[PDB]
């Protein structure tokens, strides 16, 4: 039974500073060297920083050396990571891990749930919802939530009534710096004029709720 | 530095199969190699350390072996809960820790022929100025499907971007959505827009094409 | 009770006599999941729930885990880890009228399938179309409930059937429900092996003149060894004398 | 979500509630008294009333007052008592084995009367207060200085 | 060490009644619920009936409810199964099995060797033995034991002298209600006129012994 | 009700192989799956109960696993005494106990080409009135061999019935006897009677045919 909780992550502009805090519980925090390891969205794991058990030795990789700082308060059983002069490369989920000390080498014993930190130079924007109508052996329709930031956005069909056959594609960070997402649902071609399909998109960070009707194209 | 090549990039296997994943290092690491597991979305979890030490609380079916540069992770009998992404990480260069590429294990099934749909840009989008052509491949397996865009019989590369969902929980089939995005001026400059799909389950490439402004 | 308002009764802190399920052979259908009825009267449970209602025969198969249909989805549902029994028997002689008995109602439409052990009795006008139904019936606005047609001449598939679902729940608490415990006659002045409320021993049970307090159940000597007990069925104090032994 | 139900100054009413292995034991005792200021002094044993098999985790409680009566609350502790059962099986007196040396002697002798004399009751060990660690102070230090600060390499 | 012996099985016409008896030994028959399980010829197993330890509870599958009856005599340590109004589907091997009672539900711990029960509306008939001659690199000949009932029938070659290369196929119940069986033997083509091959077929239920010669076709 | 699908229908493996058999249920059953073993002719015997419990007196090499709907029985090292039929039976629905289809495990060997022999009806049988044509496939492996009857180049289906012997104790090969039975009138109505055999060990179908009353 060992618990690690990350906090302090968020959205910040490039060149700014942030303070991540890790709370350790159910083990001797002061008697184990701590590690900070980040994973970028969609990428693999990348070791970031290490601090000794006594908080006297601090080591960083070349990617962040001279830019990040690691400290720890054994009295409070807390680990602090100050990330100053943040760049777009720092957008990732950061985890704090105990060393374990069973080997002469560094290994990770336990992993916390981590905290997300996003570095971008774009302000919060309301999503734009557009339809994707089907045409004339079933049919498929959908909605496009384009030009929104930051993540996430919750998409539902028929206020959650339509569940089966619904696929919500992961959002893609387009070159404009915003996010583009697509949701689709496949329904029988017969039930296309009687059943009404409306997609509900909610963006709490921007506080934008949009209900967009979807109907077949007319030609 | 040290580069960790993990193979295969992605393997298809069924439950109970004896799965094996290889990890090669650019230089020699004595016994400082570990294996971790990561489910989609969930955080990584430790499986093996020292390349020959099973982490406490892990099923015994996982076993690490190998020394020097080549190492192997073997699951004697695959289980439904064992479908995840496995990473190999060397610890020799302690202050230059590196991780392997990863080997995603998918659920093995029969080849599924993709369903190809082509959607032209919506008039509302054309009002803004941009135009997006959507090519949807649905319900196919494996995920290796080539999607090509043709404009007036001219190949297009880099003008679009794809997005593939994870293996489906119902039929274990994939879906891909290629979005060819361009400006309005580049949209009226051409007439024919086609999407060609080549898949292992297709005897020949399948092309879905439409002429601009003809319905 | 009607299926949508399926009547729930609770059973706890009582000895559960299952002889009524055995002797009664008039049960048309009977299926147990998770627990076998034969090994049921000698097993304790924290609580028992008797959920009873009325359906037609064709729908009886629908009351069970992994079932689908009007009855299964909109009126009564069971969990996929259900551990209990389901009993169903005809009630045509009681639940039928010459002009048709319409006192049994069931939910015909609902926007979602019920959660496990969920009771819904709302009479909201079901919206079957795009036009919202503002409490008024009409085009795509139908009453969610419909009445069974029960007549003496109705077919077996539509004849009324009373269903009772017993679910036995055993939580991390002491079990107040146990099956009947068998006892035997009491013999005094003879070396017998006695067992009073789990207190076991060997000895001779003799009438005594010790006056226990009303709430006290056993006696003890300096050694702490049982020296007297109280017969649970009849409140009389029995001295226990260890059976004679010695040297020859 | 109910898991149980049951239905059945001038008076001093004492009650004791305690949970053991999921069983809620309630003892009670009603006696006549003539005193309003404080608890009347005297000894009376409490006999059990109920053993509810609720099996709940309890850590707080409260009372319920009739609004158109003071009450006392004490906390139980794991103590050892020497109880005297009379002929009829009723507790007539009790001695607390940790109240003071006299009671410790009573519990040691298992008697309510202590004969004139000296009785050895307990042991007594003084516990340590703080720890002391001593190692020789370094005299020889490994010469890392001349390797890093060497004038010439 | 637990023993269960079945008895009372046999051949009976449709609509009749039969009584099977199982004898248990080397365990407390009175403290374990007993199960009757039937296996049809060529099919899998199938649960039939269950009786509690105290002989007060009886349960059956729908296929036999209201048709069979299960009882037990703890004094004799015996289990009785009265099968009244037997149909052709009842043709199967019946086993008695102990429960085990280690779980809340029914599992089968120990099984007996079982007893066969056949339901048919055909009387005992003598088998008809016919030859199957070879032709012109070895050759193969055989005999056909057709139109016989009930099972079994013992087939030998050269009064048991010819053993190697002999294949006796399982009997097949043809639409006529009888049984058809084939026995074959492969011998070198050279030894086809000197060596004499005679197949001996014995049907004890019908008490029919037939010795049929097999010789190559002449034409 | 509850339907139990046991796969594979039949598998070929050698001694010492890590054999695996899967059993799936129509609905979810908590841990109420049991595995029994049955040799040809002998009575079934218990191997695993509750799907995660080895029965007393059973070799440890057998192991059950799985929960919910999918379960697996694994033999780490196959042994000669393990070639039998395994049944998976659920117990969740107490009074609807059902047993699985079964998965026969045969002895793995090389592919053996069947020997095909065609025998016309005996004159003695023709005297009675019936006529049986016997097609014998001998010494082949695996048992999957398609046998087809042709009369005057017309396919016949349902007019015959097959019977297959068990895997041989000497060469572990199979034998099949197809008996095309018909009346005398239907026998003289046609001239050519042929038996076509298609087997994994045959590069092409092998037809053994004869003309009626020519010898
Ligand atoms: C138990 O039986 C006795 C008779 O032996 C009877 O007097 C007594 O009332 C019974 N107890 C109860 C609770 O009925
Ligand atoms: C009650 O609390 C104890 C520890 O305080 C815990 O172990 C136990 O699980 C709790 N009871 C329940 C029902 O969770
Ligand atoms: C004990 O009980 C008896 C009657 O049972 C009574 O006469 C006596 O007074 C009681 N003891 C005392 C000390 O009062």
């Amino acid at each position: 039974e060992v618990q690690l909780v990350e906090s302090g992550g968020g959205v910040v502009q490039p060149g700014r500073s942030l303070r991540l805090s890790c709370a350790a519980s159910a083990f001797t925090f002061s008697s184990y060297d701590m590690h900070w390891v980040r994973q970028a969205p969609g990428k693999g794991l990348e070791w970031v920083a290490v601090i000794s058990y006594d908080g006297s030795n601090k080591y960083y990789a070349d990617s962040v050396k001279g830019r990040f700082t690691i400290s720890r308060d054994n009295s409070k059983n807390t680990l602090y990571l100050q990330m100053n002069s943040l760049r777009a490369e720092d957008t990732a989920v950061y985890y704090c891990a105990k060393d374990g000390g069973k080997l002469w080498v560094y290994y990770f014993d336990y992993w916390g749930q981590g905290t997300l930190v996003t570095v971008s130079s774009a302000s919060t924007k309301g999503p734009s919802v557009f339809p994707l109508a089907p045409s004339s052996g079933t049919a498929a329709l959908g909605c496009l939530v384009k030009d929104y930031f930051p993540e996430p956005v919750t998409v539902s069909w028929n206020s959650g009534a339509l569940t089966s056959g619904v696929h919500t594609f992961p959002a893609v960070l387009q070159s404009s710096g915003l996010y583009s997402l697509s949701s689709v649902v496949t329904v029988p071609s017969s039930s296309l004029g009687t059943q009404t399909y409306i997609c509900n998109v909610n963006h709490k960070p921007s506080n934008t709720k949009v209900d967009k009707r979807v109907e077949p194209k007319s030609c | 530095d040290i580069q960790m090549t993990q193979s295969p990039s992605s393997l298809s296997a069924s439950v109970g199969d004896r799965v094996t994943i290889t990890c090669r290092a650019s230089q020699s690491i004595s016994s400082y190699l570990n294996w971790y597991q990561q489910k989609p979305g969930k955080a990584p979890k430790l499986l093996i350390y020292a390349a020959s030490s099973l982490q406490s609380g892990v099923p015994s079916r996982f076993s690490g072996s190998g020394s020097g540069t080549d190492f192997t992770l073997t699951i004697s009998s695959l289980q439904p809960e064992d479908f995840a992404t496995y990473y190999c990480q060397q610890s020799y260069s302690t202050l230059a820790l590196t991780f392997g590429g990863g080997t995603k294990v998918e659920i093995k099934r029969t080849v599924a022929a993709p369903s190809v749909f082509i959607f032209p840009p919506s008039d509302e989008q054309l009002k803004s100025g941009t135009a997006s052509v959507v090519c949807l491949l649905n319900n196919f397996y494996p995920r290796e499907a080539k999607v090509q865009w043709k404009v007036d019989n001219a190949l297009q590369s880099g003008n679009s971007q794809e997005s593939v969902t994870e293996q489906d929980s119902k039929d274990s089939t994939y879906s891909l959505s290629s979005t060819l995005t361009l400006s309005k001026a580049d949209y009226e400059k051409h007439k024919v827009y086609a999407c060609e799909v080549t898949h292992q389950g297709l005897s020949s490439p399948v092309t879905k094409s439409f002429n601009r402004g003809e319905c | 009770a009607s299926v949508y308002a399926w009547n729930r009764k609770r059973i706890s802190n009582c000895v559960a006599d299952y002889s009524v399920l055995y002797n009664s052979a008039s049960f048309s259908t009977f299926k147990c999941y998770g627990v076998s009825p034969t090994k049921l009267n000698d097993l304790c449970f924290t609580n028992v729930y008797a959920d009873s209602f009325v359906i037609r025969g064709d729908e009886v198969r629908q009351i069970a885990p992994g079932q689908t249909g009007k009855i299964a989805d909109y009126n009564y549902k069971l969990p996929d880890d259900f551990t209990g029994c389901v009993i169903a028997w005809n009630s045509n002689n009681l639940d039928s009228k010459v002009g048709g008995n319409y006192n049994y109602l069931y939910r015909l439409f609902r926007k979602s399938n019920l959660k496990p052990f969920e009771r819904d009795i709302s009479t909201e006008i079901y919206q079957a179309g795009s036009t919202p139904c503002n409490g008024v019936e009409g085009f795509n606005c139908y009453f969610p409930l419909q009445s069974y047609g029960f007549q003496p001449t109705n077919g077996v598939g539509y004849q009324p059937y009373r269903v009772v679902v017993l679910s036995f729940e055993l939580l991390h608490a002491p079990a107040t429900v146990c099956g009947p415990k068998k006892s035997t006659n009491l013999v005094k002045n003879k070396c017998v092996n006695f067992n009073f409320n789990g207190l076991t021993g060997t000895g001779v049970l003799t009438e005594s003149n010790k006056k226990f307090l009303p709430f006290q159940q056993f006696g003890r000597d300096i050694a702490d060894t049982t020296d007297a007990v109280r017969d649970p069925q009849t409140l009389e104090i029995l001295d226990i004398t260890p059976c004679s032994f010695g040297g020859v | 979500n109910c898991t149980f139900e049951y239905v059945s100054f001038k008076n001093l009413r004492e009650f004791v509630f305690k949970n053991i292995d999921g069983y809620f034991k309630i003892y009670s005792k009603h006696t006549p008294i003539n005193l309003v200021r404080d608890l009347p002094q005297g000894f009376s044993a409490l006999e059990p009333l109920v053993d509810l098999p609720i099996g709940i985790n309890i850590t707080r409680f409260q009372t319920l007052l009739a609004l158109h009566a003071a009450y006392y609350v004490g906390y139980l502790q794991p103590r050892t008592f020497l109880l005297k059962y009379n002929e009829n099986g009723t507790i007539t007196d009790a001695v607390d084995c940790a109240l003071d040396p006299l009671s410790e002697t009573k519990c040691t002798l298992k008697s309510f009367t202590v004969e004139k004399g000296i009785y050895q009751t307990s042991n007594f060990r003084v516990q340590p207060t703080e720890s002391i660690v001593r190692f020789p102070n370094i005299t020889n230090l490994c010469p890392f200085g001349e390797v890093f600060n060497a004038t010439r390499f």
